[PDB]
RNA sequence: GGUUAAGCGACUAAGCGUACACGGUGGAUGCCCUGGCAGUCAGAGGCGAUGAAGGACGUGCUAAUCUGCGAUAAGCGUCGG
RNA sequence: CCCGGCGAGGGGAGUGAAAAAGAACCUGAAACCGUGUACGUACAAGCAGUGGGAGCACGCUUAGGCGUGUGACUGCGUACC
RNA sequence: GUAACGGGGCUAAACCAUGCACCGAAGCUGCGGCAGCGACGCUUAUGCGUUGUUGGGUAGGGGAGCGUUCUGUAAGCCUGCGAAGGUGUGCUGUGAGGCAUGCUGGAGGUAUCAGAAGUGCGAAUGCUGACAUAAGUAACGAUAAAGCGGGUGAAAAGCCCGCUCGCCGGAAGACCAAGGGUUCCUGUCCAACGUUAAUCGGGGCAGGGUGAGUCGACCCCUAAGGCGAGGCCGAAAGGCGU
């Protein structure tokens, strides 16, 4: 009773996975170089 | 008359069996059977196999006479897709795509 | 680097062009046996050029 | 609509569209723009022109 | 009093698919191109239904002073002289008798350059 | 008939385009409803130290998930249908 | 019953009004991906269309030519909000 | 990079003066059709005929319409002689549109005149699902290293035996407390999981396994600290303390 269930079972939980995985603070942005046409 | 065999839900994307179903198109079916053999890729074990399982069908359901059939037709077309994640540098994820495929072939004496 | 604009489907058979394999048709027959086999290959009971080789 | 007043993200530095509200019209399981409520849809008529 | 939006949406789309067979590419199986392509081809045949009266007379322009030249005379002059005889005939049927009939066409020609005298 | 010149020139598709026929993937559209929403007319407007609301662990021929029940444990006594 | 690894997936037989209703199971669109047929394409420069226009293939037809598909060559032409 | 006639080229195809022809626009004329705004006649309303004139258009004002879901007309009408839906073809209105019919579909649909709107989508770095491109490209997670024979198996570089080789050895060895909760052992299976294959596994399924007077909790005693009968304070909630 394993085949289709599970294979199908884990598309659903990657959804949701790729949905944390998404928490986005670690950004970690400007862009640390100088600015573009700083002062 | 016609004869066929399917293979649904292969575990091979359609590209990759497609170069393999080129070389046997429109030949006679004992050449087919050697040029398979003597290839050296997965997918030519796929193909072996469902030829040979149309050859049989030919055979017992059907008339006889296997000395004189051909391979008239043969296609592949995509299946459904399974979806995974796996992990990338720096938090990020990514999804992935695991392939099959569904294999015709049509076998007649003409 | 990236696209600017996506690739066709026309430009995506091109390229392919080059991707096709190729047959053998290098069979051979051995002389005692008569079964086939690569050119300069043992064939699949052992046998090379006639002779009865290591056959294990 | 049952929900929370919290922000989905912040206001700059992602690549998304601006968004303040889980239950924003224009959103799925969002709110209707202009919902109805209980009406009475009855008029009147002068007794000399009945 | 909810209203769905499915089957108008979908006839307005095909609709408008079934104008733009035979363009290449994607300007034949998306909506959001095909749109444009159509109106282009609307605003190019509106134009070209102006420009197809100017370059047939340009070629019945070409074509008589070509044969009139056989005959030792100018497409100008001929066509004063026409005008001094009182002859009138349209430049269509003049192109048409040059090519298939050269006695006729000889016969105006030397009718004209009476004329002209 | 032949031999020389000079001039002109059908037939190829590694692949690609458009049209048509037949398919694959995907799940819209139509048609359904013991699920919801908003109300009229009546009822009741509390439960608990005689241990509440809410729970834990148990309970079957078979072991569990729902539904009941409490070591008298998918049930015990009596009066009616 | 047959091929296959005492597989997965198939081809028969059988039930049913229907299996192209076969359990991922009413109907089943679009993007996207294929096989087959007809025409075009390897000296040619750009919003890819539009106005002219040979040749080829198929159907009708009594001539005479019509209808469908493709489209060599040529005039004009720098998307939408 | 010719490049200070658009080019080719030009002693007229250059520049003055005169003249007659012709080309040249969606301008004007010819033929056919539609819609306004007036005038004039018949019906003297509508219905008409004979005329004159008008019709590029953003912001914006005014006038007419098409189509979708629901209520009445409805126990009416159409429906296996095949409804809604899907997919081609052919006709006709100035337009949104309408009608007939081939194939799928297998049970509902609505003249006509009125009424009420969740009434029409290409864009909002719009929201949800599905599917492309880059591309069969980059990568397969420590440079401690592997070679051969036999076995099982449909299939063996990776599994089991054997020999040889290499690495760690104040650890990459043997234990305990935290933390986890059957991952432990045996037998079976390979469709998903294992960054490849797999007969193998911390993967699926079924059985089994944890024995205490002395080891540890529980128990007896208190530190920092907590609670706190009375008590003292405080709009209420409460705060501090014997």
């Amino acid at each position: 009773m394993t085949a289709n269930s599970r294979s199908m079972n884990l598309s659903n939980s990657v959804a949701v996975t790729v949905y944390e995985a998404w928490r986005q603070l670690g950004y970690k942005g400007s862009w640390w170089w100088p600015r573009i046409r700083g002062p | 008359m016609e004869t066929i065999a399917k293979h649904r839900h292969a575990r091979s994307s359609a590209q990759k069996v497609r170069l393999v179903a080129d070389l046997i198109r429109g030949k006679k079916v004992s050449q087919a059977l050697d040029i398979l053999t003597y290839t050296n890729k997965k997918a030519a074990v796929l193909v072996k196999k469902v030829l040979e399982s149309a050859i049989a069908n030919a055979e017992h359901n059907d008339g006889a006479d296997i000395d004189d059939l051909k391979v008239t037709k043969i296609f592949v077309d995509e299946g459904p897709s399974m979806k995974r994640i796996m992990p990338r540098a720096k938090g990020r994820a990514d999804r992935i795509l695991k392939r099959t495929s569904h294999i015709t072939v049509v076998v007649s004496d003409r | 680097a990236v696209q600017q604009n996506k690739p066709t489907r026309s430009k995506r058979g091109m390229r392919r062009s080059h991707d096709a394999l190729t047959a053998v048709t290098s069979l051979s027959v051995d002389k005692t046996s008569g079964e086939k086999h690569l050119r300069h290959h043992i064939t699949a009971d052992g046998y090379y050029r006639g002779r009865k080789v290591i056959a294990k | 609509v049952t929900g929370s007043g919290k922000k989905p993200w912040r206001q700059k530095g992602t690549g998304r569209a601006r968004s303040g509200s889980i239950k924003s019209p224009i959103w799925r399981s969002g709110g209707v723009t202009f919902a109805a409520r209980p009406q009475d849809h009855s008029q009147k008529v002068n007794k000399k022109m009945y | 009093a909810r209203v769905k939006r499915g089957v108008i949406a979908r006839a307005r789309h095909k609709k408008i698919l079934k104008q733009a067979k035979g363009y290449y590419g994607a300007r034949s199986r998306v909506y959001r191109v095909a749109f444009q392509a159509v109106i282009k081809a609307g605003q190019y045949a509106y134009r070209d239904r102006r420009q197809r009266k100017r370059q047939f007379r340009q070629l019945w322009i070409a074509r008589i002073n070509a044969a009139a030249r056989q005959n030792g005379i100018s497409y100008s002059k001929f066509i004063n002289g026409l005008k001094k005889a009182s002859v009138e005939i349209d430049r269509k049927i003049l192109a048409d008798i040059a090519v298939f009939d050269k006695v006729a066409f000889t016969a105006l020609v030397e009718k004209a350059k009476a004329a002209l005298a």
